């Protein structure tokens, strides 16, 4: 190096080329893994993060592990970039596309150490991805009948295999069931903003209620409130978006009279204009008065002297969930409040839940929403729930969209390898080591499950690959039992998407690690 | 590690100030806090605990027995520490009562569960045998259960309760006088189809002098606000009342208005009708009978003086909570002006007072004697305000027990008989299950078994012989209803004892111990800043 | 307030860790901070005569050595001038200067410094800037050149103000002969050149014999 | 809990902390390796310069601060002062056995299997070397040691002028050729004095067939060269002889202090005639010598060298026969120096090198000693050269003493990896899987050497594979046994033939240390580093 | 071609094998070699390859 | 024992007491043993370096320390072993299999 006394790059540039570089990046990934190792299969645990303001976050999904980890690494962000691919797409499988790409690097930098070439083993890797998800597809388990019960069962096994690794794997049956039941009742969007998720402090976690309806919490009630009925059995609810109260016409309004009749005439056009949108209301039959503007003391009291309910200030998503349950339309304006914009539940309900007040529209027998309302002792765990029936919903969704399954517990992947080992027994040799490489970081998931599991990996591998060696698809780890098991007959069902998905995430992470060869760092402007 | 070729190695931001904790170390670190807490927890437990003296960031000083108070004011750092507050506080908003044991059982389940580790068993085994345990004492709990009526006509089982939830709270002097009030005043304000208990309704509010003694129920309203007017009088008997919330004032458009004046004339004719406006409204608000006049936004002198002057005692700038609490209780509806203002929106209150407070120049406003009065207030006195506030969490804590009778009215006799029962019925299931898990249901028997002990260590009985013994009287006669004599009454049969709880607070006391101590264990790491 | 009989007890043992956490660290700093005490506050408040044989001396002085002239040593941090100067024996001694740039006197006793160091290997001299070493800024103003002399510990020459002593231009042979004639410069020896060096190692001694 | 005053890791983190150490030990020196390899230079502080090719030397000049490097480094240090040659591939080894063995650990295989794994590979790997791949120089005759010398200066300065280097090393080593009681050869390595200067290139450098001094004569009045050297070796100063520290001079009768003072000198007057007097021409002596006497040695026309080395002085003395004196007394407690006790040699000279003199005595009787002149371009050229003449004078050694020599470009490597390959079947359970690690480790050299010439590693290592698996499962195809690595065009070569051996006890030494050295560390899964 | 990991002064992370994109995204100071990464630019603006 | 409120001297005596009872239990279930049965004195030397890393050593070092001891007592009575008379000397080369037992 010499000073050059004109230098070109920036003062500061941090560069790195070469060999060591893609070592550094691969180790960098191996770290990043490593913090979501343990959060994989039945007996994972759980992940407990703090921010700088002091909130702290308990999660298992590796996704979120990863966002609340600030890496800064340019290679290490592949991994949670592919974790929030997969994330997004699919819902489940965060913790495995990381452990995956991971296994890839780790298999494939020996290699890289004796100088092969990084195109050789993007190729090796972009056939056997290719060759892997062809093989899923072709092995997955379908049926061709379309009979209800059977995809109802499908879907609740699929949700129950989803949820057996959070801290709701003990209520697991009843939270698919739940989640089943929330997911066959939309329409055909399953979007995920129509299905409401409450949470309550207090309570245990089979308390836990799906509301076939809409529920939400009160509102700032005003003056008058309490002495509403707080109970119908056929009511009218009127969805709206209006002010109702004293107020200015218009912002830019302004009166001007000189007679203190007009001024009279004015204040009682003024109390005129709200009693008449009042009476609008009124003479509509509704029971139930919903708003998302507010809602003032003057027509509080003047709908409790009717003996009706009023809820100002409701949010938009609730009001959209409450318009898609009873099966009305929010009105801006009061002036047409026919019969076809009103909706309509069978029972009108205010409890108390958990020292909270929720409102209840429940019996709508058209409904097209749901709302979860989750109990627990503290706010994270509640939090966690909510991620974990996220993860249960998304895959009943996927499900729902097609009924490709394969058997989980490693048995899947295990067969892969098999098959990928046996492909690469019949290539030339140079691509042979890279499949065979390939196929062996395959290994990864079952071997993961067992460590977490306390087991002896090294036995269960080989039994495994004994068993899938002379025949037997679906063989995967039975965690309970200490040994291996038939995992389909153990209704141990995920969707082929989610390992497809999987695969190709981590063999486009992988691949793109590999493709790097130098690294530059310009100097962050504004140190401040 | 900064890569095993020199180069730079940063992954995480700002990594060299931050600290993880990996493994079995970082449970052991969690465990060793909670059973801290805990055991700061557990002296507080019982008619013979002793309260804590908390003092805020401001110096301000509160004398609390409430566990969920007092882990809210506590100043933690830990984040299992908060997870605790948290379970104290959920127990507090599900329940209401109870939230002290709920802590001293996780503690105990957390405590058994650190040496099950150190045996070499996983975690979420120990979590599987807990939630086994658990259920298997919540069934136990319903089987021994038992049932009390809730009718008005009969209020002896609700008072026992009151008075057993009370009993470890400082307003013990009061004991049964508290246990009374709470209860009328759950009953009086409640649907008795099993629906819910508003607690909206009942206004709970204290004021400093007098005696403890002196806490009283009122059937109606009590208002911090007096007579506008000095010279109105102080009693008014038979009230009509006519509840307003527009002031006495001329009326004034919300939207943006100019009225001009451009002759004498006008001036004359403006002057003029503000002078109509207050009598007109004057006389409509006397045109309807009204003895007394209640408004929320107060009004000017000419209207204060033409209230006096017609014989109308009034009250102004009473709280919108407050005008919706006598609307209620009163039986008379609000009204938002004086043309709407008729005979039948007027309440009925058979006396309407000013309360003096001796030597303070204070005067408060009640109103009672109602026909039907739907809802309630409780004026608590003190020889200070932190046994004020202290009575006012115990007679919320009674009110709560009670609204969980409303709920649910089945309960189960307190004393340690029932955590005692449980571990022997969990102890009973784990002699058949395979062994695995029998480690895990025996480590819960014997940390259930931790309230009884708490009883009898906080009543300077020994706790490890009169557990036992207590126990195996339960064995040999099969009453489940035998617990820990705190008070040394002599027996104990806490059946007759009259120490009742309710059941649904046991269960989710089990319910949420175990739900967070298998969040605790399953917790493995931390990363804070 | 009452009770002033504490007997704190479980405390302090319960909080040893960050007690002596700080303790090291304030250690390091009196432990570095002492080693110059002894310099700082007090210093500062504090016809053969004709030199025939000082043109010759120069003349031959000129003729340094073969391989280059090296320079003077220069200490980096406080941390470092402590872990260079409590290593070696007692035999070594030591040199120091305290410096900064463009101030008149630095440059001459510089150069004059690295002759000497290239006729005197013995000896170790080194050069420390002021704001490395931390002193007073009484010093910063009024103190810099300071022929500082240590030897395995404790001070053995004590020259501050040498600009005065010396003057401005003074060559090796007038700060040469001003530390001799106080008994500190080391006995000069006839030391040759050899060819360039010979001793690579001594440490086997499998030499020879002749056994029948 | 614990309250200690320090900083604790345990498990996973340590094993891999310790990987890491010895790891980027070994890629320091990963790319001087081979003929291929490149020379690193290293500078210090004070600005010293050292341009060199040894493992040994570099990661002594290296400040560590890791324990587990600094047991890599202490290893490569062992092994080079025990061997003299392989400080790289020891290091290598031994840094890829570390990294394999945790691999394995990471599995939850135990460490203790992997220990015994790695034990029982060692001993199997060694008893395999010993058995079937060593070759006996007894037939190849000194071809084999010009072979041995030539493999061994590869990949440093002196390697291209390998032809006549290898030849002055094994005539300096055959020249310091003694026999000792049990009748066995012994060659005393380091008994070559080992001289540079700068100046000529390399060719020039000489071969002395006696022995070099460092020193010239202390007076310009001596001869600078003797024909018939009579040398006298002394290990005793001649100055003025000043009396002991418990005699003490006192003088009352004035007439006797110049007698005094006269005697005072007399004595060492008395001392050189006798010395003189029986034919000696040539001095030397350890201790320092005055005008004097410098002197009187001008005057009788003989050589007076002052401040000899101890083991220079020693060494002249056993080659021309003379005996070192530390005094002048006999058994009869009297003054006298006999002539049986004078060395002597065909002639000493006083040579000029490179605007330098040194003393060179050249052709010693009784016995015939050896020295090397080394001229370079500069000191660091000169520096380089003496390390790699050194270990080239060592490699002579080993194969000189034990006559067995192995083939090399990694054929062993290949041969072990394969044969431990095959043989871990046979024995334990998880053993098998440590043996096979081993074997795997014990690839690292061949990989290492194709990669620095960067040649397709791959390809070379799997032919290197595949040529000595057929001949492990031939039995009629044997002679595939030498198949080594030719790096000059990257193709497998059969390397006994070409000339390319080092010695056996090279390959066992460092298997067996490096085998250790990693046994050492595998066994740490705990650190508490107490703060200071 | 390799691709190359570029951070700006923003921390904005390309990944590209692209010229054009990588002298864009590097902080060039020798005025000479402004010089040649202008005509790069403008030959990716007249042709885009 | 002490959270469920005994106090730490009935703590004391009774594991006083079964400290008693298990050396009464541990000295039933020993075996007697004399210095002329080489065997068990291997034996012994093997189990205390199994846990070490001379363990995979331990057919080299174990009868080493058996002759060590018994080259330096009188294997008839002798109630004691005096290991000063043992002296260890530590040199850096070689490996653990060049350990040696030099008589002199
Ligand atoms: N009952 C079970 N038995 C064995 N393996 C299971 C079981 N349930 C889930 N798994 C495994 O757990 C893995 C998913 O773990 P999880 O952390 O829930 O999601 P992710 O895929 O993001 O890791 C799947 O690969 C599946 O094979
Ligand atoms: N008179 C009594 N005799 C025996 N035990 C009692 C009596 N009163 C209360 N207890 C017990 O004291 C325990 C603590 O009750 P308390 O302090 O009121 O609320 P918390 O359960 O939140 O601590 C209860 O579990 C109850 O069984
Ligand atoms: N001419 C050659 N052809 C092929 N291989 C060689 C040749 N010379 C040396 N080697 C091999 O190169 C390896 C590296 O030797 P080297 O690094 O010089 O020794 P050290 O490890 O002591 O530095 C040796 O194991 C040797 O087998
Ligand atoms: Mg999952
Ligand atoms: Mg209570
Ligand atoms: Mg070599």
């Amino acid at each position: 190096m010499m000073p050059t006394p004109v230098i070109l790059l920036k003062e500061g540039t941090d560069s790195s080329q070469g060999i060591p570089q893609l070592v550094s990046n691969i180790s960098a990934c191996q770290v990043i893994a490593e913090a979501v190792r343990t959060t994989l299969g039945p007996r994972g645990m759980d992940k407990l993060i703090v921010d700088g303001r002091g909130k702290a976050t308990i999660s298992n999904d590796g996704a979120t592990i990863l966002k609340l980890l600030d890496v800064v690494h340019p290679a290490a962000k592949t991994l949670v970039d592919i974790a929030k691919s997969q994330d997004a797409e699919v819902g489940d499988g965060t913790t495995s596309v990381t452990l995956l790409a991971a296994e890839f690097l780790k298999q494939v930098k020996p290699y890289v150490e004796e100088g092969l070439h990084p195109q050789i083993i993007i190729r090796a890797f972009r056939t056997a991805t290719q060759l892997a998800v062809n093989k899923i597809k072709e092995i997955a388990v379908t049926v061709k009948k379309a009979d209800k019960v059977e995809q109802r069962k499908l879907l609740e096994k699929c949700a129950m295999t989803a949820l057996s690794s959070k801290l709701i794997s003990q209520q697991k049956a009843f939270f698919a069931k739940m989640v089943v039941d929330a997911v066959m009742m939309l329409d055909d969007l399953l979007q995920l903003k129509m299905i409401g998720i409450k949470k309550v402090q207090g309570g245990a976690l089979e308390d836990s209620q799906l509301v076939a309806g809409v529920a939400f919490k009160k509102t700032f009630s005003y003056a008058g409130f309490e002495m509403q009925p707080k109970k119908y059995h056929n009511p009218k609810i009127a969805l709206l978006n209006v002010e109702l109260e004293l107020k200015a016409e218009k912002d830019n309004a302004e009166i001007r009279v000189h007679t203190v009749e007009d001024y009279q005439a004015i204040v009682d056009a003024e109390w005129n204009i709200l009693y008449d949108k009042l009476e609008k209301i009124h003479h509509s039959g509704a029971k139930v008065v919903l708003s998302k503007l507010p809602i003032g003391d003057v027509a509080t009291q003047y709908f409790a002297d009717r003996d009706m309910f009023c809820a100002g200030r409701v949010p938009e998503e609730d009001l959209k969930r409450t318009m898609m349950a009873c099966g009305g339309s929010i009105q801006t304006s009061v002036n047409a409040l026919s019969a076809d914009v009103l909706g309509r539940c069978q029972v009108f309900e205010e409890t108390q839940i958990g020292g909270e007040r929720y409102n209840f529209f429940t019996g709508c027998p058209k409904a097209k929403t749901c709302t979860f309302i989750l109990r627990g002792g503290a706010e994270q765990f509640m939090e966690e729930t909510e991620r974990s029936l996220h993860d249960a919903i998304m895959i009943v969704r996927r499900a729902i969209k097609n009924d490709s399954v394969v058997a989980g517990g490693g048995a899947i992947e295990m067969e892969l390898s098999k098959y990928l080992r046996d492909y690469s027994r019949t290539i030339p040799g140079k691509q042979q080591l890279l499949i065979g490489a390939y196929a062996k970081a395959l290994e990864i998931i079952p071997r993961q499950l067992c460590d977490n599991a306390g087991f002896d990996a090294t036995n269960i591998l080989n039994k495994l690959r004994a068993r899938h060696a002379q025949g037997g698809t679906w063989y995967g780890v039975d965690i309970n039992n200490e040994d291996i098991a038939d995992n389909f007959e153990a209704f141990v069902w995920e969707p082929a998407m989610v390992r497809i998905n999987a695969l190709t995430a981590a063999s486009e992470a992988a691949c793109l690690i590999v493709s790097v060869d130098e690294t530059i760092k310009n100097p962050r402007s504004t140190v401040d | 590690a900064f890569d095993e070729y020199g180069r730079p190695f940063l992954i995480i931001k700002d990594q060299d100030r931050k600290s993880r904790l990996m493994g079995l170390e970082a449970l052991k670190s969690h465990i060793m806090a909670a059973k801290a807490v805990a055991n700061t927890m557990r002296t507080s437990l019982g008619p013979n605990g002793l309260d804590k003296m908390m003092v805020d960031k401001d110096g301000d000083v509160t004398v609390t027995n409430d566990g969920a108070t007092i882990l809210s004011m506590m100043d933690v750092d830990h984040q299992i520490a908060k997870l605790m507050v948290e379970l104290s506080k959920s127990q507090d908003d599900e329940i209401g009562d109870g939230t002290t044991g709920v802590v001293v059982l996780a503690g105990a389940l957390l405590e058994e569960a650190e040496q099950l580790l150190d045996r070499g068993i996983h975690p979420i085994r120990i979590a599987d045998g807990y939630e086994q345990a658990a259920r298997v004492a919540i069934e136990h709990l319903d089987k021994i259960s038992d049932s009390v009526l809730v009718d008005i006509k009969d209020t002896e089982p609700l008072i026992q309760t009151a008075k057993t939830t009370l009993g470890s709270k400082v307003v013990n002097s009061c004991h049964r006088q508290m246990a009374e009030i709470a209860v009328n005043a759950v009953l009086t304000v409640a649907d008795m189809e099993r629906r819910d208990v508003d607690f909206e309704l009942i206004k709970v509010e204290g004021k400093v002098g007098g005696r403890l003694e002196d806490t009283k129920l009122i059937k109606g309203v009590i208002v911090d606000k007096d007579f506008s007017h000095p010279q109105m009088p102080k009693k008014v008997e038979d009230a009509k009342i006519a509840i307003l919330t527009c002031p006495f004032e001329p009326p004034k458009p919300k939207t943006k208005h100019k009225l001009d004046v451009t002759s004498v004339e006008d001036y004359k004719a403006l002057q003029k009708y503000e002078k109509e406006k207050f009598e007109e409204m004057i006389q409509q608000i006397k045109e309807t009978g009204a003895n007394l006049a209640i408004c929320q936004w107060g009004f000017d002198d000419e209207a204060n003086h033409l209230l006096l002057q017609n014989n109308l005692p009034a009250v102004r700038w009473v709280g919108g909570p407050e005008i919706e609490l006598i609307a209620i209780a009163t039986g008379g509806r609000i009204v938002p002006r004086f043309s709407e203002l008729t005979a039948e929106k007027l309440g009925f209150a058979g006396l309407v007072q000013e309360i003096s407070f001796g030597t303070t120049k204070d005067k408060m406003l009640v109103i009672e004697q109602c026909k039907n009065s739907r809802a309630v207030t409780i004026f608590i006195r003190g020889g200070n305000k932190m046994i004020i506030e202290e009575a006012k969490r115990s007679l919320h804590d009674a009110l709560c027990v009670i609204r969980n009778l409303i709920r649910d009215n089945r309960v189960v006799y307190g004393g340690g008989a029932a955590e005692i029962s449980c571990a022997l019925a969990v102890s009973q299931e784990a002699d058949k299950c395979p062994t695995l898990e029998q480690y895990a249901m025996r480590a819960f028997a014997d940390a259930l078994e931790v309230i009884p002990m708490a009883l009898s260590e906080n009543s300077g009985m020994n706790p490890i012989q009169t557990m036992t013994e207590v126990r195996a009287r339960q064995v040999k006669e099969m009453n489940p209803a035998l617990g820990i004599d705190c008070l040394h009454k002599g027996t104990n049969d806490m059946k007759q004892q009259h120490v009742i709880e309710t059941l649904i607070g046991k269960k989710q006391q089990i319910s949420l111990a175990t739900q967070m101590v298998r969040m605790i264990l399953k917790i493995d790491d931390i990363r804070k800043p | 307030l009452a009770g002033e009989g504490i007997s704190v007890n479980t405390g302090p043992k319960g909080v040893i860790n960050d007690w002596r956490r700080f303790k090291q660290l304030e250690t390091e700093q009196r432990e570095e901070q002492c080693r110059e005490m002894e310099r700082l506050i007090k210093k500062l408040s504090m016809f053969l005569q004709q030199y025939r044989k000082q043109r010759m001396e120069e003349m031959r002085q000129q003729l340094h050595k073969g391989p280059q002239f090296k320079q003077v040593f220069e200490i980096s941090s406080g941390e470092g001038f402590l872990d260079m100067i409590d290593k070696e024996q007692k035999s070594i001694v030591i040199m120091v200067h305290i410096y900064e740039d463009g101030i008149p006197g630095t440059e001459a006793m510089n150069g004059c410094m690295i002759c000497l160091a290239a006729e005197y290997p013995a000896v170790k001299f080194c050069k420390v800037k002021s704001s490395v070493i931390g002193a007073s800024s009484q010093f910063t103003r009024n103190a810099l050149p300071a022929l500082l002399i240590y030897k395995g510990g404790e001070l053995i020459g004590n020259f501050v103000r040498v600009t005065d002593q010396l003057g401005d231009d003074f060559f090796a042979v007038d700060l040469e002969a001003f530390l001799q004639e106080f008994g500190l410069l080391p006995e000069k020896e006839v030391l040759v050149l050899t060819s360039v060096r010979n001793s690579a190692t001594c440490h086997s001694e499998d030499s020879d014999l002749e056994i029948d | 809990p614990l309250s200690v005053f320090g900083d604790r890791s345990t498990g996973e983190t340590i094993r891999s902390q310790n990987v890491m150490a010895a790891a980027s030990i070994a890629n320091i020196v990963k790319s001087s390796l081979g003929p291929v390899g490149l020379d690193k230079m290293l500078v210090d502080d004070i600005g010293d310069v050292t341009i060199t090719n040894d493992g040994a030397t570099i990661l002594k000049l290296l400040e560590v601060e890791h324990p587990a490097a600094k047991v890599l480094c202490e290893l490569a240090d062992l092994q080079d002062k025990e061997v003299g040659d392989g400080t790289t591939s020891v290091v290598i080894i031994a840094a890829e056995l570390l990294k394999n063995a945790d691999e394995l650990v990471k599995q939850k295989i135990h460490p203790t299997s992997v220990i015994s794994g790695y034990r029982l590979a060692c001993k199997e790997a060694v008893r395999y070397i010993n058995e079937n791949l060593i070759v006996n120089t007894d037939e190849l005759g000194r071809d084999c040691l010009i072979n041995a010398a030539k493999t061994s200066m590869s990949s440093k300065i002196i390697g291209i002028n390998g032809d006549f280097f290898a030849n002055m090393v094994v005539d300096a080593v055959l020249a310091i050729k003694y026999t000792d009681i049990r009748g066995q050869p012994r060659y005393p390595v380091n008994s070559v004095n080992i001289l540079k200067a700068h100046g000529r290139s390399q060719m020039e450098s000489m071969l002395i067939s006696g022995y070099a001094l460092n020193c010239v004569v202390g007076s310009q009045g001596m001869p600078k060269r003797i024909v018939n050297a009579k040398i006298a070796c002394l290990d005793f100063s001649l100055q003025k002889t000043k009396m002991k520290l418990g005699v003490q001079v006192v003088i009352t009768d004035p007439e006797k202090l110049d007698q005094i003072r006269q005697r005072e000198s007399d004595i060492t007057k008395e001392r050189i005639q006798k010395i003189l007097a029986t034919g000696a021409n040539v001095i030397l002596t350890t201790g320092g010598i005055d005008d004097m006497c410098l002197k009187y040695f001008v005057e009788a026309g003989a050589m007076a060298v002052r401040r000899v080395l101890k083991r220079d002085l020693k060494r002249i003395a056993k080659a021309s026969g003379a005996t070192i004196l530390s005094t002048l007394a006999n058994l009869e407690g009297e003054e006298t120096f006999e002539a049986a006790m004078l060395g002597q040699a065909e002639e000493v000279v006083q040579e000029r090198i490179c605007d330098d003199e040194l003393i060179l005595i050249k052709n010693t009787k009784a016995r015939t000693s050896a020295s090397i002149i080394l001229r370079g371009a500069n000191d660091f050229m000169c520096d380089e050269m003496e390390r790699s003449l050194h270990d080239a004078l060592c490699v002579v050694k080993r194969v000189l003493e034990s006559k067995s020599v192995v083939p090399g470009g990694g054929a062993v490597e290949a041969a072990l990896s394969i044969y431990l390959e095959n043989y871990a079947t046979s024995m334990g359970s998880r053993e098998q899987l440590a043996i096979a690690e081993f074997a795997r480790s014990l690839l690292v050299i061949p990989n290492t050497l194709a990669v620095n010439a960067a040649q397709d590693s791959t390809d070379l290592v799997a032919k290197l594979r595949a040529f000595h698996n057929e001949a492990q499962v031939n039995p009629e195809r044997k002679n595939l046994k030498w198949i080594g690595l030719d790096l000059s065009n990257g193709k497998p070569r059969d390397n006994k033939q070409a000339g390319v051996f080092e010695p056996t006890i090279v390959k066992v030494k460092s298997l067996k240390f490096a085998t250790e050295a990693a046994i050492t560390i595998l066994r740490i899964d705990d650190l508490i580093k107490l703060h200071p | 071609g390799m691709n190359k990991m570029v951070i700006n002064h923003l921390e904005k992370l390309f990944v590209t094998n692209d010229a054009a994109t990588i002298l864009r995204e590097l902080e060039v100071q020798h005025p000479a070699a402004k010089m040649i990464v202008m005509a790069s630019h403008m030959q990716e603006q007249e042709v885009g390859d | 024992l002490l959270q469920k409120g005994i106090h730490p001297t009935i703590i004391s005596e009774s594991f006083q007491k079964a400290l008693e009872k298990g050396i009464e239990i541990l000295t039933d279930m020993s075996r007697p043993v004399e210095l002329s049965d080489r065997e068990t004195l291997l034996n012994s030397a093997t189990t205390s370096l199994n846990s070490k890393v001379v363990s995979q050593y331990s057919s080299l070092l174990s009868p080493m320390s058996v002759n060590a001891v018994m080259k330096v007592i009188d294997p008839a009575t002798a109630t004691s072993v005096d290991l000063r008379d043992i002296k260890i000397v530590k040199k850096l080369g070689g490996t653990i299999d060049d350990c040696e037992l030099v008589e002199g």
